[PDB]
């Protein structure tokens, strides 16, 4: 604990370039484990992590049927959205959905999520109580009224309390030695002159999992959170991540600078310095 | 290979218009077209289309099965692999057939319906086509029996995507891409799972000519419109819902027969609520 | 509409003559169509794969493009990205220190 | 496991 499961759907129209497309991916924490893509010749839900591969045929068949139905539903939703926004049928549009559950150390539900977007902006979201909606605009308010009349929130709440948690628990067990074993970052500091008065100090963290990490620069103990260049955390391609933090320092003052690394794989936080 | 498409529809009436677009290497220009029997023989004496091909007005000569190839200069052959095939079907060439739903056009969510096309003309094939969709029409061979040809299209489990206005067409032997005039249309509506409204009569369901009676459709659900249907098979009446002081949503239809009402929402005409309980007037 | 952020980097610390993976991570873009090539000396590498399309909490998309490669002193690698938000392709060189 | 709940707009 704590852990999460999330599914992400992208449904896109593209008149004249292709058939509408629906892609779904599933994650446990920062690890992707399934995918479905409607463009595939024979679309199926398929494994994207080794620990799900030995799941039986009934799992794959069921998930495949579910994804096919969701794809149909979201293609139609794109049409509906065109009417809601009085948009032409020539333009390309995107619906995105992310949903899932967070659980604690004890495997019990902490929080449920269900959010949808249209053309990259909030469209409609299930509230924290899992029994009511927040609609972002008048179109979405139409969707809200339908979902209230159809008791959708009750069904989704039932999913989030039941299957979502139960299956997340199963996957965390199936993949225990990867999903529940933090990999500490391997760290180092590099030094690169800028002028004959200034230099860059770069603090590196590589090969860590999960993605959550904190890199800070201090100068005699004061965070330079205002004067730090921080790159976005990036995937290594092997289910580990990388990040660095850089700070520009006056020449000959390198020693008052310290890099502080915080990650769950580390016994104690690291304090590094260049030499 | 390129992506070939027909716009706005591959099913198109004579006299109408349809444009073929050949999308390849992130552009829509420089392509050739081919029809199914002559596959390596480009049509129009190898015309190299500089942009989308607009066929307008549409004639029967436009009906056919097309693929395109896009230009590819710095490659072994001058051109790409063949695209997906697009079949342009031209309508309006025979008397229209008839289309009916069994048991009816109002279809409960998750259930199935049969759309039967039939004609006293011998059509070798029947085509079923939902209005506005780029879905290729469904095709079935006609079955001959007792002086009619006919086909049964099974639709469902019913969802919004299956709901809408349908027409059917026949084609005759040797001109398979030439379709009849369309049948009269059928609106196939999905009902549910939205909660059923309440139906009532004011002052009541007992009326004697000539006094006024208004039927009211009401719900706690925020329906935008109500539909009043009489089993006697007059096309449903529709009225906007009005929000009341106690927060219900209601429409009043001022007017015998057995009635039901359904709610629906803005911009969403082919999905209705579960039906109210019946009311006898 | 959101233009892509781009990072180019290796899976493991680079060592000339040692098999490795070259990565181009594109993120923060919207809409989803995007073209990404890894270039070797200005020239497109052919056998490049990518991750399944996904997105962040702010709804912007991200993809990782990657190829197996063995680095050398002379060879210069880069990532070339085009998107609707860009008038011209953006090109980012692989610098072993970034 | 993915959600079996239909989300029709
Ligand atoms: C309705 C019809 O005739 N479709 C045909 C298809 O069966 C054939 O595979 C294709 C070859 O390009 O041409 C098209
Ligand atoms: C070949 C054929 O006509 N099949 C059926 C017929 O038996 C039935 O009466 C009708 C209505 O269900 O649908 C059709
Ligand atoms: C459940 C309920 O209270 N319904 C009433 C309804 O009978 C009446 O027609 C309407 C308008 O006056 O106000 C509301």
């Amino acid at each position: 604990g704590s852990h999460s499961m999330r599914y992400f759907y992208t449904a896109m129209s593209r008149p004249g370039r292709g058939e509408p497309r629906f892609i779904a991916v599933g994650y446990v924490d920062d690890t992707q484990f399934v995918r479905f893509d409607s463009d595939a010749a024979s679309p199926r839900m398929a494994p994207r992590a080794p620990w799900i591969e030995q799941e039986g045929p009934e799992y794959w068949d069921g998930e495949t049927r579910n994804m096919k139905a969701s794809a149909q539903t979201y293609r139609e939703n794109l049409r509906t959205a065109l009417r809601y926004y009085n948009q032409s049928e020539a333009g390309s549009h995107i619906i995105q959905v992310m949903y899932g559950c967070d659980v604690g150390p004890d495997g019990r539900l902490l929080r449920g999520h269900d959010q949808s977007a249209y053309d990259g902006k909030d469209y409609i979201a299930l509230n924290e109580d899992l029994s009511s909606w927040t609609a972002a605009d008048t179109a979405a308010q139409i969707t809200q009224r339908k979902w209230e009349a159809a008791r959708v929130a009750e069904q989704l709440r039932a999913y989030l309390e039941g299957l979502c948690v139960e299956w997340l628990r199963r996957y965390l067990e199936n993949g225990k030695e990867t999903l529940q074993r933090a990999d500490p970052p391997k760290t180092h500091v590099t030094h690169h002159p800028i002028s004959d008065h200034e230099a860059t100090l770069r603090c590196w963290a590589l090969g860590f999992y999960p993605a959550e990490i904190t890199l800070t620069w201090q100068r005699d103990g004061e965070d330079q959170t205002q004067d730090t260049e921080l790159v976005e955390t990036r995937p290594a391609g092997d289910r580990t991540f990388q990040k660095w933090a850089a700070v520009v320092v006056p020449s000959g003052e390198e020693q008052r600078y310290t890099c502080h690394v915080q990650h769950e794989g580390l016994p104690k936080p690291l304090t590094l310095r260049w030499e | 290979k390129p992506f070939l498409s027909a716009w706005p529809s591959a099913v198109v009436p004579r006299g109408g218009h349809v444009t073929l677009r050949c999308h390849y290497r992130h552009r829509f220009n420089n392509f050739m077209l081919y029809k199914e029997d002559r596959i390596h023989i480009p049509i129009f004496h190898g015309r190299i289309f500089q942009e989308s091909f607009n066929m307008s007005p549409v004639t029967t000569a436009h009906a056919g099965n097309y693929t395109c190839r896009g230009s590819h200069p710095h490659s072994p052959t001058g051109w790409s692999a063949p695209s997906n095939p697009v079949v342009i079907m031209v309508t309006g060439n025979h008397r229209k057939p008839s289309l009916l739903a069994h048991p009816g056009p109002l279809v409960k969510s998750g259930e199935r319906v049969i759309l039967q096309c039939w004609s006293d003309i011998m059509f070798e094939h029947f085509f079923l086509h939902k209005e506005g969709i780029s879905k290729d029409p469904s095709r079935l061979v006609g079955q001959i029996h007792d002086g009619v040809s006919k086909a049964n299209f099974s639709i469902g489990p019913m969802m919004l995507a299956l709901a809408g206005t349908y027409r059917c067409y026949g084609s005759v032997t040797h001109t398979p891409y030439q379709l009849s005039a369309p049948s009269d249309p059928l609106d196939i509506v999905v009902t549910g799972p939205y909660e059923k409204p309440s139906l009532s009569a004011q002052p009541g369901p007992k009326v004697q000519a000539g006094e006024s009676v208004t039927l009211s459709c009401s719900s706690r659900s925020s329906y935008d419109m109500y539909h009043l249907s009489r089993e006697g098979g007059a096309h449903e009446r529709r009225l906007p819902a009005v929000r009341k002081v106690n927060r219900t949503f209601q429409a009043d239809f001022p007017l015998g027969g057995t009635y039901r009402c359904f709610g629906s929402f803005r911009h969403s005409p082919y999905e209705w609520s579960d039906p109210s309980d019946p009311l006898l007037v | 509409q959101r233009t892509p952020k781009i990072q180019v980097y290796s899976r493991h610390p680079a060592e000339n003559g040692k098999s490795n993976f070259l990565n181009c991570y594109v993120s923060g873009f919207h809409p989803s169509d995007i073209e990404v090539d890894l270039l070797k000396n200005g020239e497109r590498i052919e056998k490049v794969e990518h991750s399944d399309l996904s997105f962040s909490k702010d709804w912007s998309f991200y993809l990782l493009y990657y190829t197996e490669f063995t680095p050398t002193e002379k060879d210069e690698y880069a990532c070339r990205v085009n998107h609707v938000t860009l008038s011209q392709p953006k090109i980012v060189k692989w610098d072993r220190d970034m | 496991l993915s959600s079996p709940v239909t989300k029709s707009f």
